[PDB]
């Protein structure tokens, strides 16, 4: 049943499949990555301003700056990586948003897949442009810019 | 096919020079991958 | 990015596969970006460090022998307030052992949970030991654990990119005195794959 | 036997013997073989041009 290795072999062996539509294969990769919440995507937020924020003062230490000590240069390289790392992490979170919003578009001119990827430069502009002191859902906001 | 594989590879190029999450990426390799494949043999892998 | 030549790739027979001692599957596994190929491997230097390594490695193993041990010791708590709840007031026989078998059960579970650690655990270990180049690996989490405990000891990538590394470090003419001391001295099967 | 000739290779006498008789001459050794037939699409997809 579920325990004992009856399925858990045969849910790893499922998914090492070589799934040779490229559609398939894509909806493959996006499901390995959990939906996310307010807080979450809020937290993600003060993450990716925080790095952003270090990103601009190491710019401005860069000409005019100071011969700068390793406490306050490897904390500062730090906070960026892990901005960064946010709004990777927040991209692979809404992916699927962004293929919910393109399945309707499909029939006429381009491919799915050229939907899909249209959508996620869309997403990117939206994450990169989005205000989460406003309050409101991302997806919301996120909407606009895939269509 | 040539429209398809010029598409495909200014969006790649496009996103690189962006910054993207890899599986993005290696999406639109894949299906640029495909539209080169398609360009030369139309149908020799999966459906045409 | 690179793109592999779908003529030299997928035929009747595979010229890419013939010439990389790779499977067609294989071949459309890392194309296609299905799975991760280990371009390299620096062998010397894995040699070198394998000791300290596997030092490393026992440690960590260490440490989950004594998170197990802790385990074992806070079920041996639970099972001493098991005795005291149950053994001490008024209960029956199977009453009082419905909490030892929920126990059994509870441990039974945590210490299949930690076995298969362990096999993940020696998995890992294991894959680095006889990791060699043009190998594939599918099942990226284990890629992203080797990656991120061994970024070095070895440079490994997934599509076109990567098969052009591995052409491109391919030694050609020992390849081929390989292919003809083979022909010369083994048979059958061998000998037809060889030809 | 000696010149470039893999073991299970189709090539026409007239080549072969050639070859035996220049492999023959700057050092004696055989490179032997056997007739064999094949059909008209092997032998038309199997040709110089």
């Amino acid at each position: 049943e579920d325990e004992s290795e009856a399925l858990r072999q045969a849910r790893k062996d499922a998914e090492l499949t070589a799934s040779a539509d490229s559609v398939r294969a894509y909806l493959k990769q996006i499901g390995k990555v959990a939906l996310l919440n307010a807080e979450e995507e809020v937290e993600l937020a003060k993450r990716i301003e925080a790095g952003l924020y270090a990103t601009q003062l190491m710019t401005e230490l860069s000409e005019r700056g100071e011969k700068l000590p390793a406490a306050q240069r490897r904390d500062m390289m730090w906070i960026c990586r892990d901005g960064d790392r946010a709004k990777n992490h927040l991209l692979e979170a809404n992916l699927r948003l962004v293929v919910s919003l393109a399945k309707r578009y499909t029939g006429r001119g381009m491919a799915f897949l050229d939907l899909i990827q249209e959508g996620n430069l869309g997403l990117i502009r939206a994450v990169e442009k989005f205000d989460y002191t406003k309050g409101y859902k991302f997806s919301t906001y996120a909407t606009w810019w895939i269509r | 096919l040539y429209r398809r594989v010029i598409n495909r590879n200014n969006r790649l190029k496009r996103l690189i020079d962006l910054g993207a999450p890899e599986i993005i990426v290696n999406n639109e390799k894949r299906m640029l991958q495909e539209s080169v494949d398609a360009l030369f043999d139309n149908g020799r892998r999966g459906r045409p | 990015a690179p793109v592999t030549h779908i003529w030299y790739f997928k035929g009747v027979p595979s010229r890419l596969g013939y010439l990389l001692d790779l499977a067609p599957k294989d071949l459309e596994k890392i194309i296609y970006f299905a799975a991760y190929v280990i371009t390299s491997v620096d062998e010397e230097m894995r040699h070198n460090e394998l000791s300290t390594l596997e030092a490393e490695m026992a440690v960590e193993r260490k440490a989950v022998e004594d998170q197990r041990d802790g385990e074992l010791e806070a079920r041996a708590q639970k099972l001493e307030a098991d005795l005291a709840e149950l053994e001490a007031e008024g209960a029956k026989a199977d009453a009082r052992r419905k909490v030892r078998d929920g126990g059994e059960r509870e441990m039974r579970q945590i210490r299949d949970r930690a076995q298969r650690e362990l096999d993940r655990l020696e998995d890992i270990w294991s894959t680095f030991t006889k990791l060699a180049p043009k190998q594939l690996i599918v099942d990226e989490n284990l890629y992203r654990e080797l990656v991120d405990r061994y970024g070095e000891y070895f440079t490994g990538a997934m599509g076109a990119e990567s098969i052009q590394k591995l052409i491109e470090n391919f030694d050609i003419d020992a390849e081929a005195e390989s292919l003809r001391d083979v022909i010369r001295n083994g048979k059958g099967q061998k000998k037809l794959r060889a030809l | 036997g000696s010149t470039e000739f893999l073991p299970g290779s189709l090539i026409d006498r007239a080549e072969f013997e050639a070859e035996n008789r220049r492999v023959v001459a700057e050092g004696g050794e055989p490179a032997a073989g056997r007739p064999v037939l094949m059909g008209i699409t092997k032998a038309s997809l199997a040709t110089d041009s």
